[PDB]
């Protein structure tokens, strides 16, 4: 049917800086596309409809482009306020269609992840079961991989992983990985490893214990 | 003074009819050009269009909710009302509705509802179990919290004295059950020579525990 | 072009 495509799906940036967001049409839309801004936990608001034209409250550092099926948001000298997520949609031939979303986001230094890894609890123990947590905390950039690994070998069944948005303070991201077992096959193995790998390093960061 | 309210029941079970209240304020569906939208996105996902309703009485649909859809206006009351036959649980999300701004050269939706979360599942109300995380400079602990329905829940550390290096984790579902971790990063020092414990609250359970951390 | 009912418009 009629699909927006739209990239980059996350984008990282300063304040003052220039940038664009793309949207591509599988079909011609003849300039019906409009943009939504989203910041985190609200409801989205107008930007830009009919392609190029500003909706009331915005500021002239916003312009949109583009016809046929290549469109384009492009936000001048960015400023605090202008981080968050941004959407294209159109309302040419039914469905209408969204665009899958761009995350405008804070730039800073890379950052190592700090990894720590926890034994499931006696109090779980005692209940039925056994989760091993892993936490990688306050590393940029976002892109990061874990490694489950049981007595030497990866393991990926029963893995649950969960990230924080970028952090408010220090413009930082954070993951939790949790490895659920239940009890009996948690005690039938000694060696319990967490790896984390970020291009902050080549060889990755292993936290790891045993049951004893 | 364009304003938008979704109403709902929050949360339901699979196979049930989804029944959504627009009430609006501010316009009319009885002038031209205007029209109501439902729109919903799923928790950190994209958004999607549902169906609208026009001034003029005209529907439009989601081919591939066409047929579990059903929309109706009330003029007078300033209402649009939205149903949604045989709810399986990707109908988890929350649910918006707009002015939609309609004509021969132009559309929009320039004002929204505050948007209205929408919960479908089997589960019952669970309260949750919360488990210690116990192991340079610093130490992290953390809290694990486990097995609870619905979202969501409240973790704070020290009654709320510790506030810098604490991460509270985005819940993520395990069985029809949500399950979340807190960190708390301190020096090695304060612990565990002090206390450090997590605080834990799940309303609609009405479960509030602190649980302290022994090394 | 404008837009009419198939782009869901009336």
């Amino acid at each position: 049917d009629i699909q927006m495509t739209q990239s980059p799906a996350s984008l990282s940036a300063s304040v003052g800086e220039t940038v664009t967001i793309t949207c591509r049409a599988s079909g011609n839309i003849y300039n019906y596309l409009a943009w939504y801004q989203q910041k985190q936990g609200k409801s989205p608001q107008l930007l830009v409809y009919n392609a190029k034209t500003l909706a009331d409250g915005v500021p002239s550092r916003f312009s949109g482009s583009g016809s046929g099926t290549q469109y384009s948001l492009k936000i001048n000298s960015l400023q605090p306020e202008d981080f968050g997520s941004y959407f294209c949609q159109h309302f040419w031939d039914t469905p209408w269609t969204f665009g899958g979303g761009t995350k405008l986001e804070i730039k800073r230094a890379d950052a190592a992840p700090t990894v720590s890894i926890f034994p499931p609890s006696s109090e779980q123990l005692t209940s039925g079961g056994a989760s091993v947590v892993c936490f990688l905390n306050n590393f940029y950039p976002k892109d990061i991989n874990v490694k489950w690994k049981i007595d030497g070998s990866e393991r990926q069944n029963g893995v649950l992983n969960s990230w924080t948005d970028q952090d408010s303070k220090d413009s930082t991201y954070s993951m939790s990985s949790t490895l659920t077992l239940t009890k009996d096959e948690y005690e039938r193995h000694n060696s319990y490893t967490c790896e984390a790998t970020h291009k902050t390093s080549t060889s990755p960061i292993v936290k790891s214990f045993n049951r004893n | 003074q364009v304003t938008l309210k979704e109403s709902g029941p929050g949360i339901l079970q699979p196979s049930q009819t989804l029944s959504l209240t627009c009430s609006f304020s501010g316009f009319s569906l009885s002038t031209s050009n205007m029209g109501v939208v439902w729109i919903r996105q799923p928790s950190g996902k994209g958004l999607e269009w549902l169906l609208h309703i026009l001034w003029n009485d005209g529907k439009f649909y989601n081919p591939a909710l066409k047929s579990r859809l059903t929309i109706s206006k009330d003029t007078y009351n300033n209402q649009v009302f939205l149903k949604i036959a045989n709810v399986d649980t990707a109908d988890t999300a929350t649910y918006y509705c707009a002015r939609l701004f309609t004509t021969t050269t132009s559309g929009y939706f320039d004002v929204w509802g505050a948007g209205t979360t929408v919960t479908v599942s089997s589960a019952k109300t669970t309260p949750p179990s919360v488990y210690p995380l116990a192991p340079n400079s610093m130490v992290t602990l953390g809290c694990l919290v486990k097995g609870y329905f619905p979202e969501p829940v409240t973790v704070t550390w020290n009654s709320g004295s510790l506030s810098s290096g604490v991460h509270t984790f985005p819940a993520v579902l395990q069985s029809d059950l949500y399950t979340l971790s807190s960190s708390v990063t301190v020096p090695s020092s304060p612990r565990p020579s002090e206390t450090v414990t997590c605080n834990v609250a799940h309303p609609a359970s009405s479960t509030k525990v602190d649980k302290k951390i022994a090394a | 072009k404008l837009r009419g009912v198939l782009q869901g418009h009336l």
